[PDB]
């Protein structure tokens, strides 16, 4: 059985702050980064 | 002819500082690294210096006058004309100056004492410099993206 | 060809535009001693050369700049200070000059005249009465 | 000073200039030219330079011809906004909003800034349409163009949700993303304004990756911060906070998940749903509702990120089996077990696989048989889940009243699986205590 | 010299070898040290409590 | 490796860390590589303890050079985290340097401890 | 503290120089 | 690698900088007698030398 | 003295720490139903045995002794299975050991918490403890540096989900950690939660009630619902 993962807003904000809105990697790569951050795999 | 000789001398100096200490070159640049090597005398004599000393290399006159008069000491030396502190302004410039001095001390110790099996790329030799540069730039962009103070938005009446 | 502007919208004047931008006085204590000397130069050249008595309330001007005479191309063997006399401040030049013994002598004369009968004289008289 | 208060209300709501100094200042406020020439700059040369810029814009992209007809015309040289009636002003607001949504993509170019300089210096967008203009300049919140727009904006026309730019107008520095997301997680007004703006743009099919990435990032960090606010421990308060979050978000995520035509905004919505499911602890019905709309909404361009979000949803559910239409759409997925192995390389797909197996077992069609067999031989379930799955499969084979032939072929195929899942099937048969020889003979004879 | 114990009052009173490279020394501060000969290191330090029969608290 | 005056005996490591904790309470201590460097250069450092678990060893290998030039004893303890929460920092210190004064029980302990370090050498 | 540190550094260099010069001026051998 | 090359090279670079400055201003005052509007228009000293060439 | 002792969850054995320090501490194991000495386990340290705990199936016991050493010593072969070291703890003070579904050869207790005297509490995973061989320098699943002073009391939930650890020397040093996430609960204790100087803590058998008793001598109760 699983539980709700915990994440640090510093890490998430660093991921989204690494580039401006324009000239960021596309939304697919950004989504895989976010899902990998939130993935509950040991 | 003198100007072309200066330009090719600077290219030689960049090549030579890259050959000697790739960590400091990946950190700040061959020119300011050469200035630090000059003011210290030798690479080992620089590696013997701590981080605060590398911060205030070059500002010795103002430093010792301020210390002997109980004034406030200068914040930085040649690290100013280094590149990475040039993006900041004021207090963030001072904080980047401290952090760059400490990481420069780390990188110069690594470049002057680590041993390598000589079939080693310049990249895996300057890994410490590359990692320190990326981390320090992240700290700088964070200090630049620090938000200002929130204020009460008053309407037309004063409410 | 036509770029976006950058908005740079955020007392006494800094530079006198009508006098080719002389800076405001950075009132270092060395400058304050120099200005005391320049208001006091009737006493420095002790008696040998008097000056027009210019005495205002504040002796610091609002605009100054410390300088040095460079050179006269017509006079360069006696109209030129040696290296061992080129002092940084005017008051350093004055102390390196002569007659400092003369200043000290006159100062001791004034000190005797002012301690003439003030309190040491009265202590002396009181001891001579009580003895 | 009640009279002074009512009068200041009138003075802030007033729109036209009425003395010469107010006219000169309101005409001097400009983007490109400095104010010293912007005072003495008349409308002919303004229209000449900015019409040249708009011409360059029309040679960039095609759909600027209606605004060539109606906003950049030789009569719009002369037309004054404050002398038209309220409905003419409303139609003008619609045309301005359409042009702003259209020009939002290429704002970093001097042609687009020239066009916006025309709109500001003639139609006074910075005094009459501050909401849409400020939302359109919002995604570019680092560039000096946004710094100048922040300068020329009048302080009292800024609406309430954007009223957090007051210290930056005081000190003209571009506000950082930390400030934007912090105001987003406090006020729901700014968040709803950004989401309304971007959904309007995506309905008008004038979106672009910069705006979509901005909206996704701001709402993602905003939902993170808002859940970090909503977590309160007392059961009633966290239930009310969950309902409040869902009522504040639900329409935005619904339209952004069902919107087919823009896979950018659909993937951004999937990111928001993934964070909202993994971090915030929701309920089973809300999670199955998210799955139902997601499988109703994906396409081929978003299939694999959609499966990532489905994996995280099924992982963070509480129950074990899935609801129906999700099973139908994942039947329709072409390469399921290969994709799930690709995801399981980093994401622990076990609960999703188990839910699919139980749903297909409860489905009495037999066109699911290759998917059921591939899922069981996939080694993507846990061994207990595989055992109870085979048990329920045999229970359905008993429940059935052809079908028996197909399930017999599948059952003997699973019984003669080779690996650890074959070990699990054998011990499951041994623990349920039925005869593999009885089923083999009844299905073979 | 392989090593020396940190305390100067540590006196070595017995020695026997476990294998080709591991030496077991018995030490008068109630100690049995297991050193390794090749690098001259200290594998471990077995110890014993006080003697509770009389005084002289070191075994 | 290059960590040749290594302190491996656990009783020796325990004595060194107890002495470091005591001197830290007396503020007779300098924590960190740069403050160790400054104290050794100014010649006030009575004894200096390094950590062997630094991942680049070169960031601390310079200290024995000036230590040999100034004739002050240096000794490597294993764990930088152990040295850290012995100092009382909750950060991993890698080089601590504890000085002397006119008279203290810690001064006598420092004399005995550098005697033990000389034994280790 | 900084000022006292600088004065102590100066005094330490002078003490080293003076002890050296004093020793140079003025069962040992077997 | 030996860094006495680094020390001597950066000292030579500083000496060369001051020497380049004084020779460039000298060619400025030594050609401006024939053409001073050039010195007014071109501030970059290497470009000054190239245009005199 | 017979002060510190622990009873096995099997209830057959009970362990007493001897008062014989001399750089190495031993503890005697006594059969309970007859109250007879049956065995003696001895570890090497600097002052002896800080704390210890039986295993969940009750065959071996884990002794955390000062100078950071930890010995797992079984009952079946009645000698030491293994020895490791807490990462840089300058001296252990208390330990606890709980959870389910761990290493079946090491007793099946999944989580082990060791609180030093610096205030640092390391939480190790006992499947990660295995390289029967034991890794000499295991890495903690998480290091806690929340509390400032010396860790006094540690207790796991009997359901292996909660971990309460508290320091006494400061007014109100108590924290609550969920497992296996290893995150400190941030909404309790608040600045006005009347703990006191937390001297003893205890979870109920069904893990519904947390009981805290302070040095003034009062006991307080919190239900623990999710």
């Amino acid at each position: 059985d699983t539980h709700a993962v915990v994440v640090a807003p510093q890490r998430l904000a660093e991921i989204f702050n690494a580039a401006p809105a324009f000239a960021m990697p596309p939304i697919e790569d950004v989504f895989y980064q976010v899902a990998s951050l939130f993935s509950t795999k040991p | 002819e003198r100007s072309e000789y200066r330009r090719q001398l600077a290219e030689y100096l960049q090549n030579r500082m890259k050959a000697i200490s790739p960590n400091m070159t990946e950190l700040i640049g061959a020119l300011v690294g050469a200035r630090l090597i000059a003011h210290s005398g030798s690479l080992v004599n620089l590696a013997k210096n701590p981080g605060s000393t590398i911060q205030i290399l070059g500002a010795e006159k103002a430093l010792f006058r301020a210390l002997k008069t109980k004034h406030a000491t200068p914040k930085y030396g040649i690290i100013y004309h280094a590149s990475l502190v040039g993006q900041a302004s004021g207090p963030n410039k001072g904080k980047i100056a401290r952090q760059l001095a400490a990481k420069i001390a780390l990188s110069v110790r690594t470049d002057a004492f680590e041993d390598f099996p000589e079939n080693a790329d310049d990249e895996t030799r300057a890994a410490v410099g590359i990692q320190a540069r990326a981390k320090l730039e992240n700290n700088l962009r964070l200090l630049e993206g620090k938000p200002l103070n929130k204020g009460v938005a008053l309407g037309p009446n004063g409410i | 060809e036509l770029s976006v502007r950058v908005p740079q919208l955020p007392g006494p004047p800094d530079t006198l535009s009508d006098w080719y931008n002389i800076p405001r006085t950075n009132l270092t204590p060395e400058l304050k001693r120099d200005l005391q000397l320049l208001r006091m130069r009737d006493v420095v050249a002790m008696g040998k050369q008097f000056f027009k008595k210019d005495n205002r309330k504040d002796f610091v001007p609002e605009y100054c700049q410390v300088g040095t005479i460079i050179a006269g191309a017509t006079d360069g063997v006696s109209g030129r200070l040696t290296r061992k006399e080129r002092k940084r401040t005017i008051v350093e030049e004055v102390l390196s000059s002569d007659s400092v013994s003369k200043y000290k002598r006159k100062y001791h004369e004034i000190q005797e005249h002012k301690k003439s009968g003030r309190k040491g004289y009265y202590k002396k008289l009181m001891a001579a009465r009580k003895r | 000073s009640s009279l002074a208060q009512q009068l200041a209300q009138i003075a802030a709501n007033s729109r036209s200039s009425f003395n010469v100094k107010a006219l000169k200042a309101s005409h001097s406020k400009s983007l490109i030219w400095e104010p010293r020439v912007a005072v003495s700059q008349t409308f002919a040369e303004i229209y000449s330079q900015c019409y040249e810029g708009f011409k360059e814009l029309c040679h960039l992209d095609s759909r600027f011809v209606p605004f060539d007809a109606t906003l950049f015309s030789a009569q719009s040289q002369e037309v004054d906004r404050t002398q038209m009636t309220a409905e003419e002003n409303a139609a003008l607001d619609k045309r301005v909003d359409s042009f702003l949504h259209l020009v939002g993509s290429r704002l970093r170019l001097m042609p687009a800034i020239k066009a916006v300089e025309w709109l500001i210096r003639r139609f006074r967008i910075h005094e009459f349409n501050t909401g849409t203009l400020l939302a359109t300049f919002l995604p570019y919140h680092t560039i000096p163009a946004f710094v100048t727009l922040l300068s020329i904006l009048p302080v009292q026309r800024i609406p309430i949700e954007y009223r957090f730019l007051d210290p930056y107008i005081k000190s003209l520095t571009p506000p950082p993303r930390a400030a934007i997301v912090q105001q987003a997680t406090n006020r729901p007004d700014l968040l709803s304004a950004i989401s309304r703006y971007t959904l309007d743009s995506c309905r008008a099919k004038q979106e672009y990756p910069g705006l979509i990435s901005f909206w996704g990032g701001i709402m993602a960090e905003a939902v993170n911060g808002m859940i970090d606010k909503m977590r309160s421990g007392r059961r009633a308060i966290q239930l009310e906070n969950d309902h409040l979050l869902l009522q504040q978000i639900g329409p935005v995520l619904s339209e952004a998940m069902v919107m087919k035509d823009v896979p950018g905004i659909q993937i951004a919505s999937y990111m928001v749903v993934a964070i909202l499911a993994a971090k915030g602890s929701l309920n089973d019905n809300i999670l199955t509702a998210f799955m139902e709309q997601l499988v109703h909404g994906w396409t081929v361009d978003t299939l694999r990120p959609g499966l990532v979000c489905l994996t995280m949803l099924a992982q963070h559910r509480s129950a074990k089996q899935l609801s129906g239409r999700v099973a139908k759409a994942v039947i329709k997925v072409p390469d399921l077990v290969s994709s799930l192995r690709d995801i399981s390389k980093e994401h622990q797909v076990d609960k999703l696989a188990n839910g699919l197996v139980l749903a297909f077992v409860d489905r009495g069609d037999i066109r699911t048989l290759p998917v059921i067999n591939s899922l069981l031989l996939s080694e993507l379930l846990q061994e207990k889940q595989a055992k109870v799955a085979y048990k329920a499969l045999l229970l359905a084979a008993h429940k059935i009243d052809n079908i028996r032939k197909q399930v017999g072929s599948a059952l003997v195929r699973l019984s003669q699986a080779e690996g650890d899942v074959g070990d699990a099937i054998r011990t499951a048969i041994q623990e349920v205590d039925f005869n593999i020889e009885e089923l083999e003979l009844k299905l073979g004879a | 010299t392989l090593t020396r114990t940190p305390s100067k009052k540590t006196k070595f009173v017995s020695i026997a070898f476990q294998s080709h490279n591991i030496v077991i020394v018995g030490c008068s501060n109630s100690t049995i040290c297991a050193y390794d000969v090749r690098t001259g290191t200290m594998l471990r330090q077995m110890t014993l409590g006080t003697d509770l029969t009389g005084g002289s608290k070191n075994i | 490796s290059a960590a040749w005056p290594k302190a491996e005996d656990p009783a020796l490591v325990q004595e060194l860390l107890d002495c470091v904790q005591q001197a830290s309470h007396y503020r007779q201590l300098k924590k960190g590589a740069n403050e160790t460097t400054k104290s050794v250069n100014r010649g006030t450092s009575e004894l200096v303890i390094l950590a062997a678990d630094t991942q680049p060893l070169s960031i601390v290998l310079h200290i024995p050079l000036i230590c040999e030039e100034k004739n002050v004893p240096y000794v490597y303890v294993p764990s930088k985290v152990a040295l850290g929460r012995a100092c009382g920092v909750s950060r991993a210190v890698i080089a601590v340097s504890l000085t002397s004064n006119e008279a203290s029980d810690l001064n006598s302990k420092i004399r005995a401890l550098r005697d033990k370090v000389e034994r280790l050498a | 503290l900084g000022y006292v540190r600088t004065m102590r550094n100066i005094a330490a260099k002078e003490l080293k120089e003076l002890e050296e010069r004093y020793v140079l001026a003025g069962p040992k051998k077997i | 690698k030996v860094d006495v090359m680094i020390v001597h090279a950066v000292a030579l670079l500083d000496e060369l900088d001051k020497e380049l400055n004084v020779m460039a201003m000298r060619v400025k005052e030594w050609y401006g007698w024939h053409f001073p509007e050039l010195g007014k228009i071109l501030p970059d000293n290497l470009s000054y030398a190239r245009v005199v060439l | 003295t017979m002060e510190r002792f622990r009873v096995s969850p099997c209830g057959r054995y009970m362990a007493l720490v001897a008062s014989d320090k001399k750089g190495g501490g031993m503890l005697n194991i006594i059969n309970v139903g007859t109250m007879q000495w049956i065995a003696q386990a001895r570890i090497d340290g600097r002052h002896g045995v800080a704390d210890f705990a039986w295993w969940s199936d009750g065959n071996g016991l884990t002794i955390a002794g000062r100078d950071g050493q930890v010995t797992e010593w079984s009952m079946i072969t009645r000698r030491t299975v293994g020895i490791w070291r807490d990462e840089g703890s300058i001296g252990g003070t208390v330990m606890a050991l709980g959870g389910r579904n761990g290493p079946a050869e090491l007793g099946g207790d999944r989580w082990v918490a060791i609180g030093s005297n610096s205030g640092i509490l390391n939480v190790y995973d006992r499947n990660d403890l295995i390289e029967i061989r034991i890794k000499k320098y295991p890495t903690p699943t998480r290091v806690f540096e929340q509390l400032t002073t010396s860790i006094s009391v540690v207790a796991f939930s009997p359901d292996g989900q909660l971990l309460a650890f508290g320091s006494q020397h400061k007014k109100d040093a108590l924290r609550l950690v969920h497992l296996p996430s290893c995150t400190v609960y941030r909404n309790w204790p608040t600045e006005q939660t009347p703990l006191g100087r937390v001297t003893a803590i205890a979870f109920s058998s069904k893990s519904d009630v947390l009981a805290v008793g302070n040095d003034v001598g009062r006991v307080r109760l919190w239900e623990i619902r999710g």
